[PDB]
RNA sequence: AGGUGUUGGUUGAUAUAGACAGCAGGAUGGUGGCCAUGGAAGUCGGAAUCCGCUAAGGAGUGUGUAACAACUCACCUGCCG
């Protein structure tokens, strides 16, 4: 994450070097993350992403709501709200149950950060349980995550199950 | 010349309980024994006074080539009696650029399974020495202690581990890779 | 891609060294004379050409 | 914004061997201005280079005469304009007026940063006889005038 | 040469001991040789500072005590970095001035600091610099309109913390002088009765 | 050609006013001394190689910079002898 924002910052010094049109002329042209401009990837299996996807898809799960898809409205502001939490120096720890602004816990421990643990954590898990062939974790998965899958994929595991449960889990 | 006399005390402590016959000694004390034969140097040991405080060793008659052998084995009862009394921790880190060295310990302590040296697919086994108990240990990266009781053999099982990442025939300015000794120290505080 | 105080820990124990002229020994850089008998103790050493 | 700087300018003769393009580039006022003004606020200088300080104030920069040690020992040793393509060995010596010495060191005492001027004296005069010059005589001899014959104020 | 320079130095210590009985005994740490300079600035002829060897420090008291009785109690006091100070003018105001005229400077990557780093809320005012000098020590630091402003002020070095080459840096890109680095009075004489 | 391989002579000095180790601290202001050089400040060249200021700081020992910047040393201090 810190090498990722390093490599940011040195794309905003490239901008902010060359930039003939400051906030203004040109516009706001620096790359933020929070909008959705970064995309984090890989083209050889197949899935790619942006933050958008995962701010569609958390507030359904925590906690609040359906329901009102039309429009600009509440719902909208939740998803916008939550792709500016996850960006940035916002921890988030189970035990806490609410957030928390402070860096060290209430209880004088260790905090995560929520971009770790919300979704490079279950992406972790989910790699490391397809590489080391784990059915009865598997099973529980593919419940839990809903994958869809009605073909000999069941039985052909490795790499093209790695690259089609990525595929179907992340277009 | 033959210099007629060069002696050289050793104070050591109560703890530190020895024995001598002819030239091998016992060493006991906190924890851990050591014995090492001192025939080879051919000196005359002599432990005076009541309850056995103090060592003396002497070198009768000797030429320069001849007393400069008599300093080092003090240092080497010394580093003994160190090892006896505290210990040696060894503590040491690993170094890669791009593919990590995986490490870990197998046989209780006693064999190390280093594999992806680099993007190689040879695996290597590097046997600890006897007596030493490798420990990796948490909240770091690789960190691999090292515990025993005779300095040479706790410096020997490090040296293994050590200059078993060697690349062979490549430029080492440009590959600068491998696992090396960082820190050095006792295992309880003094 | 690497940290720099292991890096130079890496350059401490291997790089770091006097090189002889006529055996071309690896030696210590505190010394004044070489240690082989294929040379005959030659005091004239060089630094190692470092990475740039 | 106060910003101080200093220019080695040649001042007498068009000095083309310098590089003086990053100091004033992105400010927006020309160096080559800068340069004309130093070089015609030295006048009576014409053989040497002197660190001239810029208060570099909001409109314009403004010019402060810096008295350097062995300009104006050189200074004081007048010589007639020489040539533009600078011939080695341009070095004088001959006698330098005592009175001339004396305005030199009240300007290093103005400067302030050595001994009520026995030290500013003496730190001249070592420099003139790196030059290469005397005054009635070389520094062990002036170090003998200083003592107890000097103008001491 | 040195020789010569030797036996001057005990018609040094002999002249200032006639001229003045009246001394501070000073210790000098880690001070440089401009914030002499600046010390002497101020105590430029009214204070004398001598320094030199201990042991010709022992032997001229051991040399004075024939003449002098009243210089009795200066051999005990030589303790590690002792200095003198001749001067007549007060006792109180001197020892006010000294701790007053401390020139700050920066500290040195590998001594000990006495007082603690901390960097304030304020721009760098230059160019967008890297964050990896800044960010791993401990302090975050958000980016904000070109200069990177500092949010949390979060302490470095401690009182008695050794200080590291990496995070020495990034004082002297900041340039920023939080120490007071000078001399420490140990030990006043006052006319044979030594105070403290 | 030599070799801190070892055995022996001569010269030169530092030395209980504390030399040799070994561990730390500065290593200055005029000044960026001058000529010339695309830059010479200590770092392509040629002549000067002196003062305030000490206890001491060389017109700067070396590594490194386009010039700077950065780092290190002789000469000088704290501990042991």
């Amino acid at each position: 994450y810190q090498t990722f924002q390093r490599i940011v910052e040195n794309v905003n010094v490239i901008i902010s070097t060359y930039g003939e049109g400051e906030s203004g002329p040109m516009g706001n042209i620096m790359i933020d993350p929070v909008l959705g401009t970064v995309g984090f990837g890989s083209g050889l299996h197949g899935w790619a992403f942006t933050l958008k996807q995962f701010a569609e898809m958390y507030v359904a799960k925590f906690a609040a709501k359906g329901e009102g898809q039309l429009g600009p409205a509440e719902r909208a502001k939740k998803v916008e709200d939550m792709m500016k939490k996850l960006w940035g120096d916002r921890y988030f720890d189970p035990a806490n149950g609410k957030f928390s602004k402070s860096a060290t816990s209430p209880e004088g421990k260790k905090l995560p950060r929520t971009f770790c643990q919300l979704i490079l954590d279950p992406i972790f898990k989910v790699f490391d349980a397809i590489m080391n062939f784990k059915k009865e974790e598997t099973a529980k998965l593919i419940e839990k995550l809903d994958i869809k899958l009605d073909s000999e994929d069941k039985d052909k595991e490795g790499k093209p199950l790695l690259k089609a449960v990525m595929r179907r889990w992340l277009p | 010349m033959k210099t007629i006399l060069s002696n050289q005390t050793v104070d050591i402590p109560e703890n530190v309980d020895i024995s001598l016959k002819g030239r091998t000694v016992i060493v006991k004390g906190p924890r851990g024994t050591l014995r090492r034969d001192f025939n080879h140097i051919n000196v005359e040991l002599s432990l005076l006074g009541k309850k056995k405080k103090r060592l003396r060793v002497d070198k009768w008659w000797g030429n320069r080539k001849e007393l400069a052998t008599v300093r080092t084995i003090c240092s080497h009862v010394q580093n003994m009696i160190k090892g006896v009394t505290l210990g040696f921790r060894y503590k040491m880190r690993s170094v890669y650029a791009h593919f990590p060295i995986n490490v870990v310990i197998q046989e209780n302590g006693s064999l190390v399974e280093i594999r992806n040296f680099l993007g190689e697919k040879y695996i290597r086994r590097v046997r600890m020495r006897p007596g030493v108990a490798c420990s990796v240990s948490q909240a770091q990266k690789d960190e691999l202690v090292l515990e025993g009781n005779d300095i040479e053999l706790v410096s020997n099982s490090a040296a293994l581990i050590q200059q078993a990442t060697t690349v062979k025939n490549k430029d080492i300015r440009k590959f600068l890779d491998g696992i090396y000794v960082s820190e050095k120290g006792t295992v309880q505080q003094a | 891609i690497i940290e720099p105080s292991l890096r130079q820990l890496a350059q401490k124990y291997n790089c770091d060294k006097m090189i002889c002229r006529k055996c071309y020994a690896r030696l210590h850089p505190r010394a004044v004379n070489c240690r082989k008998k294929k040379c005959g103790h030659t005091n004239n050493l060089r630094p190692k050409k470092k990475v740039k | 914004e106060i910003k101080v700087v200093y220019l080695r300018c040649t001042g007498g003769e068009v000095g083309a061997t310098s590089a003086l393009a990053p100091k004033i580039g992105p400010l927006g006022l020309s160096p080559k201005k800068v340069g004309d003004d130093i070089a015609k606020a030295t006048g009576d200088w014409k053989g040497l280079r002197i660190t001239v300080k810029l208060t570099i104030q909001n409109r314009q920069a403004q010019i402060e005469v810096v008295p350097s040690a062995s300009a104006l020992i050189i200074k004081a040793l007048k010589e007639p304009p020489r040539d533009r393509k600078k011939q080695k060995n341009i070095k004088h010596s001959g006698n330098i007026t005592f009175d001339e010495i004396v305005n030199i060191a009240r300007q290093m005492r103005h400067r302030s940063l050595a001994r009520e001027l026995s030290g500013t004296i003496k730190e001249i005069l070592g420099t003139a006889q790196s030059v290469g010059c005397n005054v009635d005589g070389r520094h062990p001899h002036d170090i003998i005038d200083d003592i107890n014959s000097g103008a001491v104020e | 040469d040195r020789a010569t320079w030797k036996s001057n130095y005990f018609l040094k210590i002999i002249q200032l001991l006639d001229d003045y009985p009246k001394c501070f005994i000073v210790g000098a740490d880690n001070v440089g040789s401009k914030q002499m300079q600046q010390i002497r600035m101020s105590l430029r002829g009214k204070a004398v500072v001598l320094m030199g060897k201990n042991t010709m420090m022992r032997k001229a008291i051991r040399g004075h005590l024939e003449n002098n009785p009243a210089l009795e109690k200066l051999l005990p006091h030589i303790r590690g970095n002792v200095g003198f100070v001749f001067t007549k003018e007060d006792l109180t105001e001197i020892r006010d001035m000294l701790l007053a005229n401390k020139v700050p400077a920066a500290a040195r990557a590998g001594a000990i600091a006495p007082c603690e780093v901390t960097v304030p809320a304020q721009n760098t005012g230059l160019g967008p610099e890297k964050t990896s000098f800044f960010q791993a020590l401990g302090i975050t630091t958000k980016i904000s309109r070109g200069t990177i402003e500092i949010l949390s002020d979060v302490q470095l070095i401690k009182t008695g913390d050794k200080v590291g080459a990496s995070e020495a840096t990034l004082l002297n890109m900041l340039n920023i002088s939080p120490f007071s680095f000078g001399l420490i009075i140990q030990q006043v004489f006052d006319n044979g009765s030594i105070y403290n």
